[PDB]
């Protein structure tokens, strides 16, 4: 069925910078979507997300509003979240998401429901 | 910004658990963008919810969403036991991000 | 300062008195009566350019009492 | 019960005609119901709730300005800037001032200067939306019973646009069939709840925007960017030169006296709880038992003990307790002319009187509605009967008179409603809705918005045109106007 | 044809008005049968009774299985101020629409 998964346990050292695959399998990566949704054990989820994989559209939590920049390749089908100058805290699980476009291909209001699934999920952790 | 959850709960099966979700009227109340999103710990989070009351179709039925004011209430009953999956309540903000709520840790005794 | 609002816009109508409705059919009424008690000699001319045009001896008292109603609030 | 006494009450029977009725029970009001069977009972609208509102604006009766800056420029050079501006929070207005030779500036000419200062606002008026549907009305009705002021009587309905219809339990007697309208009443989405400070109370869509004010927005929390600002303050120079600027302080007294139009709505909370209100109900009766038509009735003495009193409707409560007897009896009501035969004559309220029984405790209290004269009014059975003497002393044409006069009032509160207060089976009921339908709205159109003197004067205006040229037409019809403008304000006098 | 497909009802939504005259409704249908049929009246009348306006969808339909299936329908209330009808022949909820004009 629809499959999302990404790379897999990572680690970089403080001031680093993860890039994060996120592999679309089993759907139509038209009407696209996705999202990023950070997770460590034992807090919030915070959505530093973008909004539109059709045109390459983009957008970002302040939280992190310039610091993750993402690039999207349908010859790969693939949605590159990266996330540059990582600190300590960050570490984190990445999990990309959908929540499928409207008809025109611009994302602007979601789907009534917005994830439907879920990437595999990739640790990445921070000396 | 962070909708305030609780931190966790429990009960004997079958009996009814709310979680309610207090948002502002920035996102939650006025709109009626919610999710409830069951993550096994160690798994990947799951749809739960999808615009309130209604379910996706993998959804036991058993659970049922409501809202009031700045609410989001997942209230589940007929306990399979086996439904402690970390609640997060999640909605889609005026400004046009989204925001997920501390979390349910959820008790099954 | 231009808010005079409620009154003249609309009414709600229900069997309730409104806000001040005690006071009101006399605070439409005494401040006209009050600045005609003051300066009557507005009263003197407004008289004299109603009584000059139309001259029906009804549609100058119109005029009369309309004039004399404009500007006690001189607007 | 319930009802007695509120000198709003309203009286409504059917013909038969089925059970179909419908009132238009209204706040300050109690409709009463009385039908050829079934008991009779008194509905009122208690309390209106408004149950989730939504911000929109709030504005600011009570200024106050921080530090003022100055930045003045020279005749050359023109505009000044003053950095401090170019904000939310400072305010600003040029005024080209006096400052040739003695004081910098190489040349006469004027010179602009920039002088702001800072607006942060002391409290707020915060006007809250609400939209017709979520609003709830919470009737409760009860019935004529043995009860004399201390429950299978009274009843206790909440009907929500969410559920307008409504039955409510009243055991044995019956489910008083309710089908509330819970939209149509008020004109809703019109009317804002409007907060100043710890009151509130509900004003029209078209008043509360235009009020000039500082705007909010609606915005939340933070430091709110307010829209306006200016007609707040006070930018005053000094003859040519040095401008200052005042606060112009709180005008909560002056939007109170601007607000002469309004309701005040009682309450706030998680629930705004408003009063006054008006709904139009289908009251359907369809099951409703007496329960007392099957007792026995009882030979006792009775014994008055509060004297009855004359209601300002005229109907007359009547409190019996009496000895001496056991079971749930009913007792003889009749009214009576002469002592001698009873021949009852007079319409009774109660319908079927009863008793609890249980000891010598009593207290029935029904009501009674005695003919326009004299009258004994006759509690018992057989000889030892007690009796009291009445004489309702209002004339009959007094009586129709006086509900013409009500039903003028309620004519000119409800509006196109009145027409449908007391339906039942008529087509021309239909046919009234709608000509004073038409009538209405489009009276409501070209004047709506017409206050007091507004309207009394232009009823006058109307009428001295009512008879002063040329056809019976055009002049009856302005005369027709003229009459309903001044009978209108005549009308809501008290 | 799917019978008439009986049970509870319970407005999800306060339903709505929108510009183009219209009335939308969801509704739970609190979980019987397959895929049924159930449906639904504008009333001038009583409760129910007499149906006037029109049904913008038509077929209006209950899709399958497990306790609520929404069934949105657009309807057109009646000029006046009805109150929509959600089929069972005795238990359901109601409104009141007061459509303008």
């Amino acid at each position: 069925e629809v499959q999302l998964v990404e790379s897999g346990a990572e680690v970089k050292k403080p001031g680093a910078s993860v890039k994060v695959s996120c592999k679309a399998s089993g759907y139509t990566f038209t009407s696209y979507a996705m999202h990023w949704v950070r997770q460590a054990p034992g807090q919030r989820l915070e959505w530093m997300g973008w909004i539109n994989a059709g045109n390459g559209n983009t957008k970002y939590s302040q939280k992190f509003q310039d610091r993750v920049t993402i690039t999207r390749d349908t010859s790969a089908s693939t949605a590159y979240m990266e996330l540059s100058s990582l600190r300590s805290e960050d570490t984190a699980i990445y999990y990309c998401a959908r929540d499928k476009v409207d008809d025109y291909g611009d994302y602007w209001f979601p789907t009534l429901w917005y994830f439907d699934y879920w990437g595999q999920g990739t640790l990445v952790t921070v000396s | 910004s962070a909708l305030t959850q609780p931190a966790s709960v429990s009960g004997s099966p079958g009996q009814s658990i709310t979680i309610s979700c207090t948002g502002t009227s920035s996102d939650v109340g006025g709109f009626n963008y919610v999710s409830w999103f069951q993550q096994h710990p160690g798994k990947a989070p799951k749809l739960m919810l999808y615009d309130v009351t209604s379910r996706p179709s993998g959804v036991s039925s058993r659970f049922s969403g409501s809202k009031s004011g700045n609410t989001a209430s997942l209230t589940i009953s007929g306990l399979q036991a086996e439904d402690e999956a970390d609640y997060y309540c999640s909605s889609h903000t005026s400004r046009g991000t989204w925001v997920f709520g501390g979390g349910t840790k959820l008790t099954v005794l | 300062a231009v808010t005079l609002p409620s009154h003249s816009t609309r009414k709600l109508q229900t069997r309730s008195q409104t806000w001040l409705e005690s006071r009101e059919y006399t605070k439409h009424l005494i401040r006209v009566e009050n600045w005609i008690f003051r300066n009557p000699g507005f009263a003197l001319a407004a008289a004299a350019i109603a009584w000059l045009l139309g001259s029906s001896t009804s549609q100058k008292v119109i005029y009369l009492v309309m004039i004399l109603l404009i500007a006690p609030a001189y607007s | 019960i319930r009802c007695i006494g509120v000198s709003n009450r309203d009286f409504v029977e059917g013909m038969s005609g089925g059970t179909w009725v419908d009132v238009v029970l209204e706040h300050g009001g109690c409709v009463t119901v009385m039908a050829q069977d079934k008991p009779t009972v008194d509905i009122e609208l208690v309390t209106t709730t408004v149950s989730n509102m939504a911000e929109v604006r709030s504005y600011c009766y009570e200024a106050s300005i921080s530090d003022m800056a100055s930045d003045s420029r020279c005749p050359t050079q023109g505009e000044a800037y003053l950095d401090k501006q170019s904000d939310t929070q400072y305010v600003c207005k040029r005024t080209l001032v006096d400052r040739g030779w003695g004081n910098g500036c190489g040349l006469f000419g004027k010179g602009s200067l920039v002088t702001c200062a800072k607006f942060a606002c002391s409290k707020k008026m915060t006007g809250k939306s609400i939209q017709p549907e979520n609003l709830e009305y919470r009737i409760m009705l009860s019935v004529h019973g043995s009860q004399h002021s201390g429950d299978e009587n009274r009843a206790k309905v909440e009907i929500t646009p969410n559920s307008p219809r409504a039955e409510a339990t009243l055991g044995g007697f019956g489910s008083l069939g309710l089908d509330c309208e819970p939209r149509t009443g008020l004109d809703f989405s019109d009317l804002y709840y409007l907060t100043m400070n710890n009151k509130h109370w509900l004003v029209h869509k078209e008043w509360f925007h235009d009020i000039p004010l500082p705007w909010h927005a609606g915005a939340d929390t933070g430091t709110p960017h307010w829209n306006n600002k200016e007609a707040l303050v006070e930018f005053k120079d000094a003859h040519a030169k040095r401008q200052t600027v005042v606060v112009l302080g709180s005008q909560e007294g002056a939007v109170h006296t601007a607000l002469a139009g309004a309701l005040e709505a009682e309450m706030d909370g998680a629930k705004g709880r408003l009063s006054s209100g008006h709904l139009k109900c289908r009251l359907k009766m369809d099951k409703l038992r007496l329960k007392g038509v099957s007792y026995s009735l009882c030979t006792a003495a009775f014994t008055f003990t509060k004297i009855p009193a004359e209601t300002l409707h005229g109907t007359v409560t009547v409190e019996v307790q009496y000895a001496g007897t056991d079971g749930p009896c009913k007792v003889p009501a009749q009214m009576a002319v002469d002592m001698q035969t009873l021949t009852p004559v007079g319409r009774l309220i109660t319908a079927n009187p009863v008793i609890t029984e249980s000891t010598e405790n009593s207290k029935m209290m029904l009501e009674l509605d005695p003919p326009f004269g004299d009258s004994y009014i006759v509690i018992g059975v057989g000889e030892k009967k007690i009796t009291h003497h009445w004489h309702r002393s209002g004339s009959t044409i007094g009586k129709a008179f006086e509900a013409t006069v009500r039903g003028a009032k309620r004519m000119a509160v409800l509006g196109d409603t009145a027409w449908d207060f007391g339906s039942v089976g008529g087509a021309l009921n239909s046919l009234g809705k709608g000509i004073h339908q038409i009538f209405g709205a489009a009276f409501k159109s070209l004047f709506g918005g017409m206050s007091w003197f507004s309207q009394i004067l232009i009823g006058t205006l109307l009428m001295w045109l009512g008879l002063n040229t040329k056809n019976g037409s055009i002049s009856l019809m302005c005369l027709a106007l003229g009459g309903v403008l001044i009978f209108l304000s005549t009308a809501v006098s008290a």
